[PDB]
């Protein structure tokens, strides 16, 4: 056990053959599977308790200690220390499954958990994990197939709101925001349809942004069709409000060029620093006279400006801006059709941009103030501006609107929806085990492990609020004999019967046929590997 | 603080390494063998069934292990892939030499009878060689589409796997040019059926937002040939600018007066241009790959255009056809029609993302294993039968050889049977009762028995259409023999630092 | 299957993350130390806290809002970080009331581990205070008033609203003198909430009710050399001009001469641009100006010469406000006599306060500022008059914007007991409970908000109990004698919004923090 072996040599004679074997580790097969999974039980159930409604929230913190509350599982487990790899493969595994679905983070997590685990101590009986995976592989058919058994589909229409709000207020209810239930599945059926594409494809996430500061109240949240930037303006003395804003673009300092070649210029009379002053002078007013040409009510910079130039832009009473960020300028001008304007002389009529309607917002004693743009004609950015209790609420709030998002996303790109709440999962139970009675008895072992691994989110579901388990498996399975629905579950919040369509639980078919095919794959290739070699 | 460099302690030292390399790698070995995911150290982790890519991403500092892998890189070069074989069985040949250097087994000798028993072998397998080419090879195909099948045995493909084999067979017919590993590619397709997988004579690559100008191409066109351009064409104010606008306007001309149908530009061809690059009013593209090139050179000979307004007779020369259909609701880029389109590419065509390993596992070894049953001739069965009779040859004949060198044979005919317990532990069968079964069969029964992968149990791998090339399991032993005589040969080791 | 005997583990050198149940006891405590340090400090009898830097530097505060004392102090509990974050945003809406939320937070916390001891799940927890909220913002709407249509109602209602506020501060003595002053800045300011618009000196010696509010302003700079040292009705002039060290901002230029002539030169051109540029001062008709950099020995000399005031090392924020209260405009150009704009003033002296000198400023032009002599003893004394006023003003501001009011002093809290209390008694279950305890924190509340003074609080809370069953939602406790009254009469009134804004936030709060389940720690740094 300890220092491997214990011999130092064959004879008697002084002899060495590993460098410090005392203080290292050497794992060969089952032990080292028994490492990983033991490292996938740390992972799935610390995850599990993030599951349901009653599903609560998690406080994690790296190295760095940023405040981090979340409910989404893909979010908690995205920043914490991570230190085995195949938990980092897990993590990715989340990360794959929210980038191309989207929801369901937290099936996938305690479904390749309970796999995992009952598939230890399936080995712990002494069988070898090809056997294993096989077995997995056709419960994963068979589950698919069970799937397919029990599909719908919905509308793809852009005005289709009802079944789409449904759907993502039984998607947010698991969350913290659910005072305001309707209110912002309004807001995000608003923000989802307010700019949209038919043609099969998706919606670019850097056209879109959405933040939100402190103060309010969680019912003030709205929609904001336009651009919203954390600067004020250059003049405080100018007056905040400006209407039919022409947006001048600009991304360069109100300062002499200089190239970067290394020259060095002389100056020995007075004629020549008069003649130097004198330029700078005319350059200066070229400059303004430039800037006036236009008639623009709104000129953006990127690097800032002097006082000079700060007083003589108040002088002609032209509304500015400055440290105005590139990726806001980029922005500002994609969302309001405006060109790039990188110096002086490419200041034209055809490279400025124009704003509905440019308002800024005070909430009072608070010392900093804001300016929005809106109501643009042709606005290629939406976002939400969320007010709140404190940051957190509100950072809550923003993953609450991108769950949103993306169920509705998921609803849009494909129409095949199912639904779950222990339905689905109890059904797949059934199905896995009915093909384990028919089926050979060496596989039919993994087949019966498989369906009592999957069998973890009923678990998941009852013990974050607290009804019995197998009482609760036996009423679904009895009314599912008795008939078949894909809405026969679990009553989490006492509504009476075991029937989601009556509670409108609605989640995507696509993002619960992803879980378990990846669940799947991911168990299988995780009992392809049984070596470690730490030094 | 232990230092160790004598002689006998350094050549224990050394073969001690070659041990420890060989259990870092003995599991990769079968077509059913395990893996391990391997961090580079820069976050990419790496999973390769292959032994040989393994030892390429592994690194070790002991010069030893140094050679050892070297020599295995070598082999791997060569023919086939029997890196783990013959590593394992070099490693075999020094863990069971231990026992007789621990002692005072002077090195030359077991050189020696090393050398008198790898020449016993490669003479004793000449006996048993089997040559099946004239057996209804070339025509009346189905002992070849047998082998084929022994590539992809026992899988719930086998409806597809028939079909595929069929495949890649009149794709050996079609390509019977001593086929290798590039100058076959498979693409990878998102969506539909397994069975919809089907060979075109080309390649295919998806347009990406950096790869093509925009759609309705003139796919039936004659005469559309590959024009590669290292010009820009994508998108003090009256100096550079106007500079630009000319740049552009005589870029537009020339692309119009070449009339090439397929343009490739060294600079990213955005999407966003469409409607502004829409009027070129033929095919341009960019970004081109350098496997899409090397494709295509060989194929009908694309071009190469190398100033402002190069032309050349290749932009538009002659290649048969043009493919660009729609491939899973997304457009592609056939780069198809040529006549000497020496390069087939499997369509990756299934439902399941995660299926390119299963496909470069399935795929790639049914290619390799007909192209290696068609280039050589004489072959015997395979699932450790030849190991286990050269086994029973050498162990037979040591008992024969009066001197020290009936030991060494031993040894050397006791290090010949990891192929079948490495076959068997990949399997996860207990390794002790099914070589028990088989060496009493094969020293008793029949001199072909081998391991099989299916139902678990001992079998005549003849029968099984178990085939290898006994060229290349000569050269292999021959490599892994020269492999241990060389590490044996060691006896001090020289660093002598600069510093 | 967890981390409480487990033979091997997963973490980094120092790492041990904590299982869910002592998480919530972590977190809790840390919750409970924040508002013990936040606590004390409520009602008229607040007790002032010090604070005082674990390091070397000691940083010392004396202030009666705990806002500024939860704004300084090392943060370990991220739940304390939640609190904070809470008390901040209370108090960047409001004045008053975040010591409140803060304490009825800290006491939810405590009620939540308490309900935890005694075996419920938090989320029932989160659905009973869900309800008993709710009950508890339609009680309040219940009694809720609002008189800002009359201007003498309005007045009124400021008076006892910033007397409220100012008692349990230390001004509580001369109360009356201070609510009539910031009665008078709030209506000076127009109803403006530009509180950059206000600023108070901090000056030493005197006492504390010799404190006004003068018209004028105070310049805190320096006379200069041979400048006159009185100039009356002068012109405001603000500039942006560096007129120091003045070279182009072109660096590319270098002196490369073969003779000391050339030098003597262009340093005769420097003084003759210098003079110019003085001349170009001089010729928009000023005889005071404001500037924000240093002035150098030649323009100060040519000003007495010329009898011009010069102003240096006026920052942004003073010379914006003062351009906002008196006409000014700030320049950088001097081309333009007619495009940049002077302000209007009437008094400019000196005076001498102590053995410190002041310049004096009277006479003001528009009047949208407000500027408060303040004799403080000591420095931390004159910290708390400032945030005690700066308070006064933001409750007055938020009753301005938005006018309802409500009679509190324990009596709108006692309000809530009775509402919950019925909605207890009305339905069964653990969130009737759950929301008993609530209600019970809520009274706890009172508790320390009479125990400041060493009062009884059962008698009390017993006697507004069965004053609010006769319905008599104006019967709160008075300081002064321990029993009920008219809060109304007494004066004791508090706004609508303010307190609707601190009991649903002390609610969303709690109902953030009670959704945490477990903490996980990584390895730590030091
Ligand atoms: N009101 C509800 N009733 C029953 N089950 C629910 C309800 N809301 C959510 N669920 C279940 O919770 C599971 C996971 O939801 P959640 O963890 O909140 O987000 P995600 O789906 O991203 O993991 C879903 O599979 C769904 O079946
Ligand atoms: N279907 C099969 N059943 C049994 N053995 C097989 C089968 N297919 C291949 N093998 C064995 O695999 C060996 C070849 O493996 P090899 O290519 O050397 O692995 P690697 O590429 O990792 O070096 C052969 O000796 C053969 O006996
Ligand atoms: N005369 C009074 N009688 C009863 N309660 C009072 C009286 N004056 C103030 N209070 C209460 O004491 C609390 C403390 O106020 P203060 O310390 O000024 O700000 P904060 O409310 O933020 O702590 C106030 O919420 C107020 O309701």
């Amino acid at each position: 056990a300890s220092m491997g072996t214990l011999a130092f040599d064959e004879y008697g004679r002084p002899f060495l053959i590993i460098k410090d074997q005392d203080r290292k580790s050497r794992l060969m097969g089952l032990e080292a599977l028994k490492s990983h999974i033991m490292a996938a039980k740390a992972v799935a159930n610390t995850m599990r308790t993030s599951l349901g409604p009653n599903g609560l929230d998690k406080m994690m913190v790296d190295k760095d200690g940023d405040v981090t509350v979340t409910n989404d599982g893909a979010t908690i487990l995205s920043m914490m220390d991570v230190d085995h790899q195949i938990a980092k493969l897990m993590v990715e595994l989340s990360k794959s499954q929210d980038d191309e679905i989207g929801d369901g983070t937290t099936g996938v997590v305690v479904l390749a958990g309970a796999l995992l685990e009952e598939a230890e101590q399936l080995l712990d009986r002494g069988i070898h994990p090809i056997r294993i995976a096989d077995g997995y592989e056709q419960a994963a058919r068979v589950a698919i197939e069970h799937l397919d058994k029990i599909s719908d589909s919905v509308l793809v229409d852009i005005k289709d709101t009802e079944p789409l709000i449904q759907t993502a207020k039984t998607t947010l209810g698991s969350k913290v925001v659910n005072s305001c239930h309707r209110q912002m599945a309004e807001i995000a059926v608003n923000a989802v349809l307010t700019v949209a594409d038919m043609e099969r494809r998706d919606v670019d996430f850097e056209l879109i942004k959405v933040e939100g500061k402190v103060g309010g109240r969680l019912e003030d949240t709205k929609l904001i069709k336009g651009v919203i930037v954390d600067k004020d303006f250059s003049h405080p003395q100018m007056p905040k409000k400006v209407e039919d804003a022409k947006i001048a673009i600009l991304t360069c300092p109100f300062e002499p060029p200089k190239p970067k070649t290394k020259h060095k210029l002389d100056v020995t009379s007075v004629e020549d620093y008069k003649a130097l002053q004198k330029y700078e002078k005319e350059k200066f007013e070229e400059m303004i006279q430039q800037i006036k040409e236009t008639g623009a009510n709104l000129a953006i910079c990127q690097w800032g400006f002097d006082d000079e130039a700060n007083h003589l832009l108040l002088q002609n009473n032209l509304p500015a801006v400055r440290w105005v960020g590139g990726p806001e300028i980029e922005l500002i001008a994609i969302a309001t059709g405006g060109r790039i304007v990188p110096r002086f002389s490419e200041l034209t009529a055809e490279k400025l941009g124009f704003a509905g309607l440019v308002q800024e917002i005070s909430f009072g004693t608070t010392k900093d103030k804001m300016l929005v743009i809106e109501q643009c004609k042709n606005s290629r950015a939406v976002t939400i501006f969320i007010r709140g209790g404190n940051k957190m609420i509100i950072e809550e709030a923003k993953r609450s609107l991108h769950d949103a998002l993306c169920v509705i996303r998921n609803l849009i790109r494909d129409n095949r929806v199912v639904y779950g709440g222990g339905a689905a999962e109890i059904s797949c139970a059934l199905a896995v085990s009915q093909e384990a009675d028919k089926c050979p008895t060496l596989e039919q072992y993994a087949m019966r492990a498989f369906a009592d691994a999957l069998e973890v989110i009923p678990m998941a579901l009852s013990e974050n609020s607290g009804m019995n388990p197998i009482q609760t498996m036996t009423e679904v399975r009895a009314r599912q004999v008795k008939e078949m629905n894909p809405a026969l579950g679990i009553d989490c919040l006492h509504k009476g019967t075991n029937d989601m369509k009556q509670q409108h639980v609605i989640e995507t078919l696509i993002g619960k046929k992803q879980q378990i095919s990846l669940a799947t794959q991911m168990v299988r290739m995780i009992l392809k590997i049984d070596d470690i070699r730490k030094p | 603080g232990t230092d160790s460099s004598q002689g006998i302690p350094q050549l224990v030292s050394n073969i001690s390494a070659c041990q420890v390399i060989a259990e870092a790698v003995r599991t990769t070995l079968g077509p059913r063998g395990m893996d391990k995911l391997i961090v580079d150290g820069r976050g990419k982790a790496t999973i390769s069934n292959d032994g040989a890519t393994i030892l390429k991403l592994l690194d070790v500092v002991h010069p030893a292990a140094k050679t050892l892998v070297d020599i295995a890189k070598s082999q791997d070069a060569e023919v086939g892939d029997g890196t783990t074989s013959v590593t394992l069985l070099a490693a075999e040949f020094l863990k069971q030499v231990k026992p007789y250097v621990e002692e005072g087994l002077h090195p030359q000798i077991i050189i020696r009878a090393f050398r008198t028993a790898t020449q016993l072998a490669v003479n004793k397998i000449k006996e048993i060689a089997v040559t099946v080419k004239k057996a209804d090879k070339v025509e009346q195909r189905k002992l070849l589409e047998k082998c084929a099948m022994t590539a992809l045995s026992s899988k719930l493909i086998s409806q597809q796997k028939a079909f595929f084999a069929k495949m890649v067979v009149d794709a050996v017919m079609m390509l019977d040019d001593l086929l290798q590993l590039k100058m076959i590619g498979i693409k990878k397709v998102q969506g539909g059926a397994l069975e919809d997988s089907q060979l075109v004579a080309g390649v295919a690559f998806k347009k990406t937002f950096s790869y093509a100008g925009f759609e309705m191409q003139p796919k039936k066109y004659h005469n559309p040939k590959i024009a590669l351009l290292n010009v820009e064409l994508e998108l003090d104010y009256q100096a550079i600018v106007d500079a630009e606008w000319n740049i552009l306007y005589d870029k537009l001309e020339k692309i119009h007066h070449s009339g090439a149908k397929v343009v490739l530009s060294k600079l990213p061809i955005g999407d966003v241009a469409t409607q502004y690059f829409a009027d070129r009013d033929m095919f341009c593209a960019g970004r081109v790959p350098e496997e899409d090139l090397k494709r295509t050179m060989m194929a009908c000979g694309g071009s190469i255009q190398t100033s402002v307004n190069a032309l050349s007779a290749d932009v538009l020369g002659r290649c048969q056809v043009f493919e660009e259909t729609q491939i899973g609701g997304e457009r592609y880029n056939f780069f198809t029609g040529c006549p000497k389109a020496k390069t087939c590419t499997f369509i990756l065509r299934g439902g399941a993302e995660q299926f390119m390993e299963e496909t470069e596992r399935s795929l790639h070894d049914a290619i390799m294993i007909v192209r290696r049953a068609i280039k050589n001739d004489s072959v015997v069965a395979g699932g450790g039968a030849i190991e286990m009779e050269l086994s029973k040859y050498l162990r037979d004949y040591s008992r024969t050889i009066p001197g020290k060198q009936q030991l060494l044979i031993g040894a050397y005919a006791k290090a010949l049977e990891i192929i079948p317990r490495q076959l068997c532990d990949n399997a996860g069968f207990d390794a002790t009762n099914i070589l028990n079964k088989l060496r009493a069969r094969h020293a008793q029964g029949g001199t072909w028995y081998g391991v099989d992968i299916n139902n678990e149990d001992i079998a005549d791998n003849f029968e099984a259409f178990v085939w290898e090339p006994a060229m290349v399991r000569i050269n292999a032993l021959t490599a892994a023999s020269e492999a241990a005589c060389l590490i044996v040969s060691v006896d001090e080791t020289i660093k002598n630092p600069r510093s | 299957a967890s981390l409480s005997l487990a033979p091997v583990n997963i973490f980094k050198a120092g790492a041990d993350e904590e299982r869910a149940e002592t998480a919530r006891l972590t977190s809790f405590i840390g919750a409970i130390a924040i508002g013990d340090l936040v606590k004390s400090t409520l009602g008229p009898k607040g007790m002032d806290k010090i604070l005082l830097s674990s390091g070397r530097d000691a940083s010392l505060m004396v202030t009666n809002d705990g806002a500024t004392i939860l704004k300084n102090i090392g943060v370990d509990n991220p739940a304390a970080k939640v609190l904070v974050d809470m008390s901040r945003v209370q108090d960047d809406e409001v004045g008053d009331g975040t010591t409140s939320v803060t304490v009825l937070a800290a006491e939810l916390l405590r009620e939540a581990e308490s309900l935890i001891a005694k075996k419920i799940h938090p989320q029932t927890i989160i659905a009973g205070w869900r309800e008993a909220t709710k009950a508890a913002r339609e009680a309040l709407l219940s009694s809720a008033v609002d008189h800002g249509s009359d201007e003498v109602k309005f007045r009124q209602d400021l008076m006892n609203i910033a007397g409220t506020t100012l008692s349990s501060k230390l001004l509580t003595h001369h109360k009356d003198h201070f609510t009539k002053l910031a009665v008078e800045a709030v209506l000076r300011l127009k109803g403006s909430g530009n509180l950059e618009a206000i600023h108070i000196i901090k000056k030493l010696g005197g006492s504390l009710a010799d404190s006004y509010l003068d018209e004028g302003f105070l310049l805190d700079k320096k006379i200069g050399v041979n400048q006159p040292k009185r100039i009356e009705n002068a012109k405001i002039l603000i500039a942006n001009t560096g007129m120091d060290t003045d070279k182009i901002k072109i660096f590319g230029s270098r002196v490369r001469v073969d003779s000391t002539a050339k030098v003597a030169e262009i340093e005769h051109a420097e003084k003759e641009k210098m003079k110019e540029k003085v001349e170009r001062i001089l010729k928009h008709g000023i005889n005071c100006f404001i500037n924000r950099q240093l002035i150098y020995n030649y323009p100060e000399q040519l000003f007495g010469a010329a009898g011009v005031m010069a102003i240096e090392h006026a920052d942004f924020a003073g010379v914006e406000r003062l351009a906002l209260v008196t006409g000014g405009e700030i320049a950088s150009t001097f081309d333009h006599p007619e495009l940049v704009k002077l302000g209007s003033c009437k008094l400019i002296e000196e005076v001498m306060i102590g053995e410190d000198k002041l310049i004096h400023f009277s006479g003001v032009a528009l009047g949208e500022a407000c500027t408060i002599v303040l004799r403080g003893a000591t420095q931390q004394i004159l910290d708390e008059a400032e945030r005690s006023l700066h308070d006064a003003l933001c409750v007055l501001a938020q009753t301005v914007k938005d006018s309802r009011t409500v009679y509190g002093g324990g009596c709108s809290e006692m309000l809530m007991a009775h509402a919950v209390t019925q909605l207890a008694n009305r339905t069964p279950g653990k969130e009737a409970v759950a929301m008993e305890s609530y209600a019970k924190a809520l009274r706890m509340l009172p508790t320390i908000i009479a125990d400041n003074a060493g009062y009884d609080s059962a008698d009390l809370v017993a006697q507004l109990r069965a004053a609010h069953s006769e319905g008599n939602t104006t019967a709160g406790l008075d300081m002064r004698e321990g029993t009920i009254g008219d809060m109304a009469i007494l004066g004791i009134t508090e706004s609508f919004q303010v307190k609707r804004q601190v009991l649903l936030s002390a609610a969303e709060a709690a109902e953030v923090i009670l959704r945490v389940d477990n903490i996980i720690k990584a390895a730590p740094r030091k």
